[PDB]
């Protein structure tokens, strides 16, 4: 009913306003009170604060002020904006709906209850990490098939900020994709290798391109896979 | 009065594999509790070696059961073969023996 | 109301000796007298002794002489008299010493003696028996192959004792009997249970039984089948 | 979080069985029982003027039936008229023993587990125009009444002295809620179609009748007062008196409700006694026959 | 943060370790890794859709009981993070998750290895690099090994890899780029590539004319 997708740069620099958008469909979002959870990476998760349909805005009192949520109701976008970002804030965004509920545990009109919430739409998550680095666009070389099904393979060499996007025919091909950890350079660089079972007595005949997406470096990839005879 | 229904179990290889069979009478649905259950091992009378419980009278028949057992060593049981029972009431004008012969 | 609570049920080794405790409530603990008495499985009932409190004197039987030994432990509280705890030590245990031990409180009363006992206790077991825990087997029963015909297990040298033995898990209830744990072989109790079945579903169903000795964490299920 | 507290967790000194070394321990006072001297430091209501006398808790205080019986040479009578407003000529006069058992309960404004009427309700004043005499009202049914203190409690037993111990709230083990009193509203609104309805042959067939709730005064005469389960209840009753009358099923009315456990009943100088807690959750159910 | 290990199929119980107060209402979460958290059980005892049967949380408690998690029968893909998020009414606004139990399960199979290959791409062997590449899949354990020998002696530069992890299909997997060149290639015959399991080695040989 209600369709969540994570938006967000993949590298920003440390002390800089931060910014997640929440891109949300259904537009049933002013039934809902919006929040945001975050897992920094080694612990557990943690809240971030709540907005409400009136805006009644509260956050958690294990950070400081900086912390601001705007929502908007036109475009329907969800903001998170993270001030004076330092690399304590390196972590996984979700961005969550929830209900109401209220215990009522004696009479009602004494005020003799208390409300529970609960998550019901879970999102696809942002990275976002903070250093002084810079973007670094890719170097993609196609890797070509051997002959047995049979191993479609590409290569993404020196990319950063992680982790990496790549489909096959445009995009058409989802059968038979996988992709595996970008094994980390000592250059502070990944590379990250691609496997996609194909059959050999078709993997000769369609267009397979490489294709890659990356938002940080903003850059688009297509670079045809070449036969060859191993 | 009434008349249980007689059986003899064999003694089977799993237990022994172990060294130590049940041979095992087994009485079901009479009335009156006494009975006077015997056995007897290659059509001989044996003592010592039984260990014999009856049960109590139930809230939906008003019947009894009864089971003994013949525990002997390894050596003994395939020593010889005709292994039978001897069932004895006051509602039985018949003794009533049941057999299991070993090997056989 | 009148309480009497009797703890506990206590499994000991020959030569050793037991305290068991005897907690009353809802009267005035150091008015009245307390008797303590045994229950044979197969010679009856048996008087151990007899105490009295708000002084504590004992009396005990002339058999039982240099080995039972009891007391008392009264409340003191100026604003709550109405109970109090009893004890009893019964040393010198042998295996012959099994049986079920009670802590008998007599009724109010103008015309009558002392012995008639009204209010009891729920009793509690005391084992001696130099057999250690050990779980169970199971040995499957059946015959061959109109009549009916009885299928069933054997749950042979097992301690201590109960086991809680289920059905094809455990449905199969009806046509079900068992039999008392048969006594000790060596040391060992065993279960007899027998199920009866038509004997043309023999040939067609698997059967299971389910023994559950709790004190060893021991389970097992044998399949029985027309061999 | 505050929300509207009652309860408030103290801690003080007290001596031990050898009376020269002392500890700490605490306790769990209700807010009306503890005043402000100047982290914040505290004190009991009482202590400038007053002994506080712990009750003691072998004792029991229970409404049970006295009956007033005359010695020899002397005899009671009992009036039998059932219009009897309570003066002049009875035509049906019988000798009695010892009269009926009347259970000593003591209340305010309302008066519990009453003697019933006959046939109608008897309203019953002695100079009806004077404004400073009270109007006592009788009922011929019962109006019912379910009380109850919702919060569990158990017992410390800090002592004193040898021998001589004492009694204080330690824990709530649940959930904080209020004291309330529940009366019926179908049942109270046809009782006040009676009180009404006789209440006009003294002043007024075409007169307004209306009901307001007080208008000042302590705990002991502003609100209505019990006596049930060993504890001293003070509901607010600003819920029942309010209504006007013009001369033309299941929802009760809720009556929220304090407690205190340092009372000084008939207000002597320098007195003052003690209700120790009572273990466990409260029940009371009652009947409302009467009202001044 | 917490293990948790039972057998595959064996009753799973997670207490929460909350000391609960007054009146609570409880969730907990799947939050299994890879992907998002996932509410199991709401308000004590709601299973909304998308979840499965075999969890249940605790509907028939009176008040002073502990409420734990009872699931009945584990499937493979149920290695996941168990979180209890408990509410009371003698506490404040609750923002604090408290753990969790991770439900680690045992008797899963079972190794078995494959090395996809893959070549020395033509369109950078111009720009002095080699795309010799193994992706290494199929396991379990999954704390595997991989290796690369230059005709029978060990060589390590050049090669990075990550730790063990997981896939989709419930098995684990390993991973290796390797920073060879075309001189680095031709001063030696042949590589191999090696992946062991539990003692056993897989051996697959390339070279720069039999890829
Ligand atoms: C004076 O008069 C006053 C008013 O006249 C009285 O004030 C009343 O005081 C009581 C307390 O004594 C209050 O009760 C509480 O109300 C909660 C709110 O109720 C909501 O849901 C109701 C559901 O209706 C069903 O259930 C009720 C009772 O079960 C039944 O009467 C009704 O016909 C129908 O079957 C709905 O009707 C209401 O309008 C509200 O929407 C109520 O939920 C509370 O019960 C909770 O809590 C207790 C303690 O926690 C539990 O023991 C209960 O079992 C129940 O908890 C259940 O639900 C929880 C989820 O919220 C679960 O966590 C629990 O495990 C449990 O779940 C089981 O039971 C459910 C019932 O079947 C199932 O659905 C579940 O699946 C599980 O099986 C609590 O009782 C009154 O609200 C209050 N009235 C007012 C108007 O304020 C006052 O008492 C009087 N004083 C005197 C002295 O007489
Ligand atoms: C108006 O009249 C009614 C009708 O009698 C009256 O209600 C009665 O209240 C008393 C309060 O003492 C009730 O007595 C209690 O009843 C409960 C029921 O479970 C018992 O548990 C109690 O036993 C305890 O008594 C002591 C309390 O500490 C302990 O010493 C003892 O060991 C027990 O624990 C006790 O019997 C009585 O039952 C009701 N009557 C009825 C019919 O329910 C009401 O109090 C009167 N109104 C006023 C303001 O007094
Ligand atoms: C309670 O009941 C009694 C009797 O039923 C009431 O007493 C009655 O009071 C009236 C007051 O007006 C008396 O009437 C007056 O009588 C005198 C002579 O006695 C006369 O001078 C007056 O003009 C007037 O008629 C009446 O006599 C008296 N009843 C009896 C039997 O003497 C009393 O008023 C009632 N109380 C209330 C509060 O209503
Ligand atoms: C404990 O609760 C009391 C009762 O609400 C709080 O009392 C307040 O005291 C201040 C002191 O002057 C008053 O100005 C307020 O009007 C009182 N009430 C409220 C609701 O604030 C008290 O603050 C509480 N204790 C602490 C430490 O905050
Ligand atoms: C009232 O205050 C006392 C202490 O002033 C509290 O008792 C403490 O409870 C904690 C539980 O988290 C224990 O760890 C401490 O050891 C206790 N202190 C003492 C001296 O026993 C008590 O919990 C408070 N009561 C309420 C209802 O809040
Ligand atoms: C004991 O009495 C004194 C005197 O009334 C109380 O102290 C305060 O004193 C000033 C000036 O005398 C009065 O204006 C205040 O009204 C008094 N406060 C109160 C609460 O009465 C003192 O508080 C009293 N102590 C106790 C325990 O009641
Ligand atoms: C009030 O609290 C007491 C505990 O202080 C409760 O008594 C317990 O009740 C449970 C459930 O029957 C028993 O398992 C415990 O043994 C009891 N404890 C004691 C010390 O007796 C009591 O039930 C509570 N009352 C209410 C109405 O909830
Ligand atoms: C006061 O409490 C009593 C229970 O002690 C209530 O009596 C019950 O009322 C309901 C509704 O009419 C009946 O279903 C029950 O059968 C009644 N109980 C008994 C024992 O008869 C009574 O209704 C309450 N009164 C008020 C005014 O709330
Ligand atoms: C009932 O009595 C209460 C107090 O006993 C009266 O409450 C006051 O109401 C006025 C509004 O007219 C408020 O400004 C005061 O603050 C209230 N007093 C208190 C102590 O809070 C009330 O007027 C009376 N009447 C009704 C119909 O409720
Ligand atoms: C008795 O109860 C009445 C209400 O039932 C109380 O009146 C309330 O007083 C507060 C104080 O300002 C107001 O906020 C509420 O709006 C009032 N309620 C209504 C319905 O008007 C009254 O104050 C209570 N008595 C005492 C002494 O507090
Ligand atoms: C409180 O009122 C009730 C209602 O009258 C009394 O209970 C009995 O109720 C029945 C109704 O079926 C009447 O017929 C009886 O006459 C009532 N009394 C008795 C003794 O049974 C209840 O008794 C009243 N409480 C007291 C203390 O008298
Ligand atoms: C003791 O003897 C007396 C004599 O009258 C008799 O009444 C009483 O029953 C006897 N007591 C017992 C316990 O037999
Ligand atoms: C009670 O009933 C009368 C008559 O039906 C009605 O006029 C009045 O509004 C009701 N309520 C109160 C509070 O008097
Ligand atoms: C008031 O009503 C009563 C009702 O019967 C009647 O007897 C009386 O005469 C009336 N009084 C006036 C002044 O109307
Ligand atoms: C008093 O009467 C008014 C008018 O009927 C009503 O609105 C109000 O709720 C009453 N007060 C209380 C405390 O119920």
């Amino acid at each position: 009913q209600v369709q969540l997708q994570e938006s967000g740069p993949g590298l920003v620099k440390p002390s800089e306003t931060l910014s997640v958008t929440c891109s949300v469909s259904g537009d049933s979002m002013n039934n809902y009170y919006w929040t945001w959870i975050r897992q920094s990476p080694g612990k557990g998760l943690e809240w971030i604060g709540y907005i409400s349909d009136r805006e009644s805005a509260t956050y958690n009192p294990s950070l400081n002020s900086r912390v601001v949520i705007s929502r908007d109701t036109s475009k329907n976008q969800l903001s998170l904006k993270l001030n004076s970002v330092t690399p304590a804030d390196t972590a996984v965004y979700y961005c969550a709906t929830a209900r109401r509920g209220q215990r009522i545990y004696g009479v009602v009109s004494f005020g003799e209850f208390f409300y529970y919430y609960s998550m019901d739409v879970w999102g696809k998550g942002t990275t976002v990490t903070v250093s002084s680095a810079s973007t670094k666009g890719p170097s993609v070389f196609p890797l070509a098939p051997s002959s047995k099904t049979a191993a479609l393979g590409c290569l993404v060499k020196d990319y950063f900020p992680e982790p990496v996007t790549v489909s096959w025919n445009s995009g058409a091909l989802t059968s038979g994709v996988h992709t595996f950890p970008a094994v980390l350079q000592s250059s502070g660089l990944y590379s990250l290798s691609s496997v996609v079972t194909v059959p050999s007595s078709s993997l000769g005949t369609q267009t397979y391109i490489c294709n890659v997406n990356h938002k940080p470096s903003n850059t688009k990839v297509d670079k045809r896979v070449e036969p060859k005879s191993c | 009065v009434a008349a249980p229904s007689v059986f003899i179990f064999p003694p089977s290889d799993e237990q022994l594999k172990s060294g130590t069979a049940s041979v095992v009478c087994l009485l079901n649905n009479f009335y009156p509790r006494e009975a006077k259950v015997q056995w007897k091992v290659d059509n001989a009378l044996q003592s010592g070696n039984s260990q014999e419980s009856v049960t109590e009278q139930d809230s939906k028949d008003s019947t009894y059961s009864l089971s003994s057992t013949l525990t002997l060593s390894k050596a003994d049981y395939e020593k010889h073969k005709v292994y039978a029972c001897e069932v004895t009431h006051q509602g039985l004008s018949s003794p009533v023996t049941k057999s299991f012969n070993r090997g056989e | 109301q009148v309480q009497l609570v009797q703890s506990g049920a206590v499994i000991k080794t020959p030569g050793s000796s037991v305290k068991i405790s005897c907690r009353a409530s809802g009267y005035n603990f150091r008015d009245y007298s307390i008797h303590w008495v045994r229950l044979i499985p197969d010679k009856g009932f048996e008087w151990i002794g007899w105490i009295k409190p708000l002084w504590g004197a004992v009396s005990y039987a002339r058999q039982l002489q240099g080995r039972v030994s009891m007391t008392r432990q009264l409340s003191q509280d100026p604003d709550d008299p109405d109970w109090g705890v009893a004890y009893m030590e019964f040393s010198g245990l042998t295996p012959a010493d099994t049986a079920e031990y009670f802590c008998v409180r007599r009724g109010s009363c103008d015309y009558c003696g002392d012995f008639p006992w009204q209010y009891w206790c729920q009793g509690t077991v005391v084992v001696v028996s130099s057999a250690s825990t050990k779980g169970p087997s199971v040995f499957p029963l059946a015959p061959s192959s109109g009549g009916t015909a009885a299928l069933g297990c054997l749950v042979k040298d097992y301690f201590p004792e109960p086991v809680t033995v289920s059905w094809n898990s455990g449905a199969l209830t009806s046509g079900v009997h068992t039999f008392p744990a048969v006594l000790q072989s060596s040391g060992l109790y065993s279960l007899s249970s027998v199920v009866t079945v038509p004997s043309s579903s023999l040939g067609t169903q698997t059967y299971i039984c389910n023994v559950n000795h709790k004190p060893s964490n021991t389970k097992v299920d044998k399949k029985v089948e027309p061999k | 979080a505050i929300t509207d507290g009652e309860l408030k967790n103290c801690s003080f000194n007290m001596t031990t069985e050898l009376r020269d070394k002392k500890q700490k321990v605490y306790s769990l006072f209700y807010r009306l029982d503890v005043v402000q001297i100047n982290n914040k430091e505290y004190r009991l209501i009482n202590c400038n003027t007053s002994a506080i006398t712990m009750v003691c808790p072998k004792l029991s205080f229970e409404p049970i039936p006295i009956h007033y019986c005359a010695p020899a040479g002397f005899a009671i009578l009992k009036c039998k008229d059932k219009k009897f407003n309570g003066t002049g000529p009875c035509p049906s006069v019988s000798t009695v023993q010892c009269t009926h058992g009347i259970k000593p309960v003591l209340s305010t404004q309302l008066l519990l587990n009453g003697s019933l009427a006959e046939e109608e309700v008897m309203i019953r004043s002695e100079n009806i125009t004077n404004n400073a005499k009270n109007i006592l009202v009788q009922f011929n049914t019962p109006v019912q009444i379910n009380c109850t203190r919702p919060l569990n409690l158990t017992r410390k037993s800090i002592r004193i002295g040898p021998g001589q111990a004492f009694y204080a709230m330690g824990d709530i083990i649940g959930d904080i809620r209020q004291a309330h009193c529940n009366v019926s509203k179908a049942t109270w609104n046809e009782t006040l179609g009676k009180v009404v309805k006789q209440l006009r042959k003294h002043f007024g067939n075409n007169t307004i009748i209306r009901f307001a709730n007080s208008s000042g005064g302590d705990l002991e005469v502003t609100t209505h007062s019990f006596n049930c389960g060993g504890e001293f209840f003070y509901c607010n009753t600003s819920g029942l008196f309010n209504s006007t009358w013009i001369s033309n099923s299941n929802d009760s009315i809720t009556l929220p409700c304090r407690i205190k456990m340092i009372i000084n009943m008939w207000q002597r100088i320098g007195q003052a006694m003690y209700a120790p807690p009572i273990q466990g959750v409260i029940r009371c159910v009652s009947n409302i026959t009467g009202l001044i | 943060v917490r293990p948790l290990s039972v057998a595959l199929g064996e009753t799973a119980r997670i207490s929460c370790g909350r000391q609960a107060l007054g009146s609570r209402a409880v969730q907990w979460y799947q939050h299994r890794p890879g992907q998002a958290p996932i509410l199991l059980i709401y308000n004590n005892q709601d299973r909304p859709s998308g979840i499965p049967e075999r969890f249940s949380g605790t509907p028939d408690i009176n008040f002073g009981t502990r409420a734990t998690l009872t699931i009945s029968g584990v499937e493979a893909g149920d290695e996941a993070d168990y979180y209890c998020h408990m509410w009371d009414s003698r506490s404040g606004f609750s923002w604090s998750f408290g753990g969790a139990t991770r439900l680690t399960v045992l008797g899963q199979p079972k190794a078995a290895p494959s090395v996809t290959l893959f070549p020395p791409s033509s369109e950078e062997l111009q720009a002095n690099k080699a795309t010799l590449v193994c992706l290494i899949s199929d396991f379990y354990p999954g704390a595997v090994t991989v290796a690369w020998k230059a005709d029978s002696s060990p060589v390590k530069a050049g090669v990075e890899t990550t730790t063990p992890s997981k896939q989709s299909n419930n098995k684990y997997a390993a991973s290796s780029y390797l920073s060879l060149t075309p001189e680095q290639w031709k001063s030696h015959r042949s590589y191999s590539c090696q992946v062991t399991h539990e003692g056993s080695t897989v051996e697959k040989t390339v070279a720069p004319t039999e890829c």
